[PDB]
DNA sequence: AGCAGATATCACTCAGCACGA
DNA sequence: TCGTGCTGAGTGATATCTGCTTTGGGTGGGTGGGTGGGTTGAGGCAAT
């Protein structure tokens, strides 16, 4: 099949059109908390929702 | 093109590099673990010592198999053994000891790709320069080799500007001089990478000039047989790229014969070598003088005449306390013990600048000396300005004192607009530029040092202090300390002064032998120590302090009656003691301020004006 | 040296006819 | 009405030669302009 690569490299277009789309999919602040290492700043409303997915709802 | 026969045979002198990189110790050989680290991407950047070359060929020579000189060729024309030792180094170059993750570059996949098509065409490359990941570097041979050898060093002897002429050219010389310009680092370009459309293959081409002609046409083999016609376009991304900075190097005021104008010669500086040099820097800059020939029109048009620079290969660069201090501060000058102290308080300036409720009193001890000519005012000024870290000596440069001392010199000669200038940094502490070209706002808290003269060359005794000073009663008042000097004839003053200039016009030495200077080092580092420290007042401190200020505004406004006072004490004066007793504080390394030193600073406020107007 | 205009010599398309099928 | 040449001059096209001009600086000028650059020093003038 045509397979689509970045010149130079040997990273897929379709791997990370998929990563991009999982990530703004599913994703919340409490893994930037914990990331952080700011866990026991965590909430349960906040942290626990959808936050770009809250993103595009507001931005459209 | 009629032929020449050299005494230079190219193949012997790379077998001569190749052997020396290979054998050569100073362990195992010196160059072949610096290649190994360069393998490994731990070093950027090769160095190839000539006292190592000198070495390797005497020991040659001891052994009996004498071989070619290598360091004359070097020296004579390094242009093309930069080459050779580039392909020498590569075709030694050991394997890699520490894994690395070679798919993240781009060039190794492309070239990877490039060899995997060579093998499919094949079944039915690239610039040497283009994978190289090191610079190159020649060190000039040190006299004290070539003198322990029996040889002669030119490429490591100081020049001028003047003394570089043309039958130096192509050479490995030093320069000796001061920069006076650097531009800033610039990427540029050695090997260019194109791409094509409709073939799908890169193509590559060499930069050694000051411009190029972009290729417009694919070249490629498919191409060229299917015929297809494949416009190539640049690709920044596979490019190699080299820093670039051009540094302008100028004669010392020593070298320029008598009567003639200094001259300056241009500097290109390549690789890792960037940002080794710097403005009013003195430097020995070793590098091969070469020509940069012109281009198209150009060309024909100029002629003969040709423009040269210089290809930087190596850089060297050249290099009862408070009694004592003042003391030490300008020991040729006969003693002024109270203007020292004064000129100390001024360059330590410590101070407690932190109201935060919207303004901060003055952080800086401002100095301003007036008298008649005669007393050292210029030696003063240049002294302290030496010593300071950010002292700038102007004659009636701000930017070059912010968060430092400013030395100005003919205070009352300076113009109105400089006067504004000054006020605005005092009062403000900022620099403000309001220009169509630009408006840029940099702050600025500065202290200065001003001399000035009366307003008739001389103070009159019979005038008041105010009419001597042209200067606006505004700017005196906002000095922290004025001190006021004089020449005062006196048998036994004068004949000290001249006992003191002939000894020192004599001997060139202090005639000083009660005491000995303190080292100006160990006084700079003291003051910046001071400077770093932060002191602390207390309220019984703060309480003797207002009545100190009480008994002072009483005195004054009684001085003020007549005319003969300065002017009247204004909470100024205030801010003025307790930045004094701050900065003294400072100097004591103890957190409190003590009463002490509020005392040493009111006396010293006395002394500044009241002693010297009463004689 | 590079660029824009021009000359002239290089092929290729539709055109159509003779034989035989 | 398909296949295979032979004829053919027309309609291209693309591989191929013939003349500027330029940088910048007065070794192109001021009937090319000064808002396309140069450009710091001396000089005369009006408002001050
Ligand atoms: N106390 C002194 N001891 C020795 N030499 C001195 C002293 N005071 C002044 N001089 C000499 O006076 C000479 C001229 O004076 P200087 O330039 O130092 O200051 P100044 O008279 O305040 O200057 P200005 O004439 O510019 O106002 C200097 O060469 C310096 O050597
Ligand atoms: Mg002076
Ligand atoms: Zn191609």
């Amino acid at each position: 099949e045509p397979l689509r690569i970045i010149w130079g490299t040997n990273v897929s277009i379709q791997e990370c059109t998929t990563n991009f789309r999982n990530f703004l999919m599913s994703f919340k602040y409490k893994f930037r908390k914990i990331l952080d290492e700011r866990e026991e700043f965590i909430n349960n409303t906040t942290d626990e929702e959808l936050y770009y997915i809250k993103q595009l709802n507001e931005m459209r | 093109l009629p032929s020449i026969q050299l005494p230079v045979d190219y193949n012997n002198l790379f077998n001569e590099i190749t052997d020396f990189l290979v054998t050569f110790k100073q362990k195992g050989p010196k160059y072949m673990a610096m290649l190994q680290k360069v393998a490994n991407r731990e070093l950027n950047s090769v160095i190839i010592d000539l006292d190592d070359i000198l070495q390797y060929q005497n020991e040659k020579f001891l052994q009996g198999t004498q071989a070619d000189d290598l360091v004359s060729a070097i020296q004579q024309n390094a242009n093309h053994f930069t080459e050779l030792f580039c392909r020498a180094i590569d075709n030694n170059m050991p394997l890699p000891t520490k894994e690395i993750d070679y798919k993240d570059d781009v060039l190794d996949v492309i070239l990877n790709q490039r060899r995997l098509r060579n093998e499919r065409m094949l079944s039915d490359l690239f610039p040497p320069n283009l994978t190289r990941r090191y610079f190159l570097y020649f060190k000039p041979l040190s006299q004290n080799c070539a003198r322990r050898y029996r040889k002669k060093a030119i490429s490591s002897k100081p020049l001028s500007v003047r003394q570089i002429k043309g039958d130096f050219l192509g050479q490995l010389i030093t320069v000796r001089g001061i920069i006076t310009r650097v531009s800033d680092v610039k990427p540029a370009v050695e090997v260019i990478a194109y791409t094509c459309d409709q073939c799908g293959y890169e193509v590559f081409q060499e930069v050694n000039s000051r411009t190029f002609t972009p290729l417009s046409e694919c070249t490629s083999e498919e191409c060229s047989q299917n015929q297809t016609k494949g416009q190539l376009f640049m690709s920044t991304r596979a490019s190699k790229f080299s820093a670039f900075q051009e540094c302008k190097i100028q004669e010392l005021s020593q070298q320029v014969p008598v009567g003639h104008i200094p001259r300056s010669l241009n500097i290109h500086v390549n690789g890792t070598l960037v940002r080794s040099l710097s403005p009013g820097d003195i430097v020995d800059v070793t590098g091969i003088f070469l020509p940069a020939p012109y281009t198209g029109f150009k060309a024909l048009k100029a002629g003969l005449l040709t423009e040269t620079y210089l290809e930087a290969q190596f850089v060297r660069q050249h290099k009862d306390v408070y009694n004592r201090l003042a003391k030490s501060i300008a020991p040729e000058i006969y003693g002024n013990l109270d203007v020292k102290k004064a000129l100390l308080l001024l360059l330590v300036g410590g101070v407690d600048k932190r109201v935060g409720d919207g303004m901060k009193i003055r952080g800086d001890i401002n100095v301003c000396l007036m008298g008649d000519p005669g007393v050292a005012k210029s030696q003063l000024l240049k002294a302290i300005c030496k010593i300071s870290p950010r002292g700038v000596y102007t004659t009636g440069a701000l930017v070059l004192a912010d968060n430092g001392i400013c030395c100005i010199d003919e205070f009352d000669k300076m113009d109105e607009s400089d006067r504004t200038a000054i006020h605005e940094v005092m009062e403000q502490q900022t620099i403000s530029i309001s220009k169509a070209g630009i408006n840029t706002t940099l702050n600025a808290r500065t202290s200065i040092l001003a001399a000035a003269n009366p307003l008739y060359g001389r103070y009159n005794p019979r005038l008041s202090p105010l009419d001597n000073i042209n200067l606006p009663a505004a700017l005196l008042s906002r000095f922290d300390i004025l001190f006021l000097m004089l020449d005062i004839p006196s048998r036994d003053d004068d004949e000290k002064l001249a006992e003191h200039v002939t000894y020192v016009h004599m001997h060139n030495k202090q005639p000083d032998l009660d005491f000995t200077p303190v080292e100006p080092s160990k006084m700079r580092e003291y003051i910046a120590y001071a400077k770093t420290k932060r002191p602390v007042m207390s309220e019984a401190v703060n309480d003797y302090v207002v009545q100190a200020y009480i008994r002072l505004r009483q005195d004054s406004k009684r001085e003020m009656d007549s005319k003969f006072s300065f002017g009247q004490a204004t909470p100024r004066t205030l801010l003025g003691i307790i930045r004094l007793s701050q900065a003294l504080a400072k100097l004591r390394l103890a957190d409190m301020v003590d009463i002490d030193d509020v005392e040493e600073a009111l006396r010293l406020v006395r002394v500044s004006k009241e002693s010297l107007y009463q004689e």
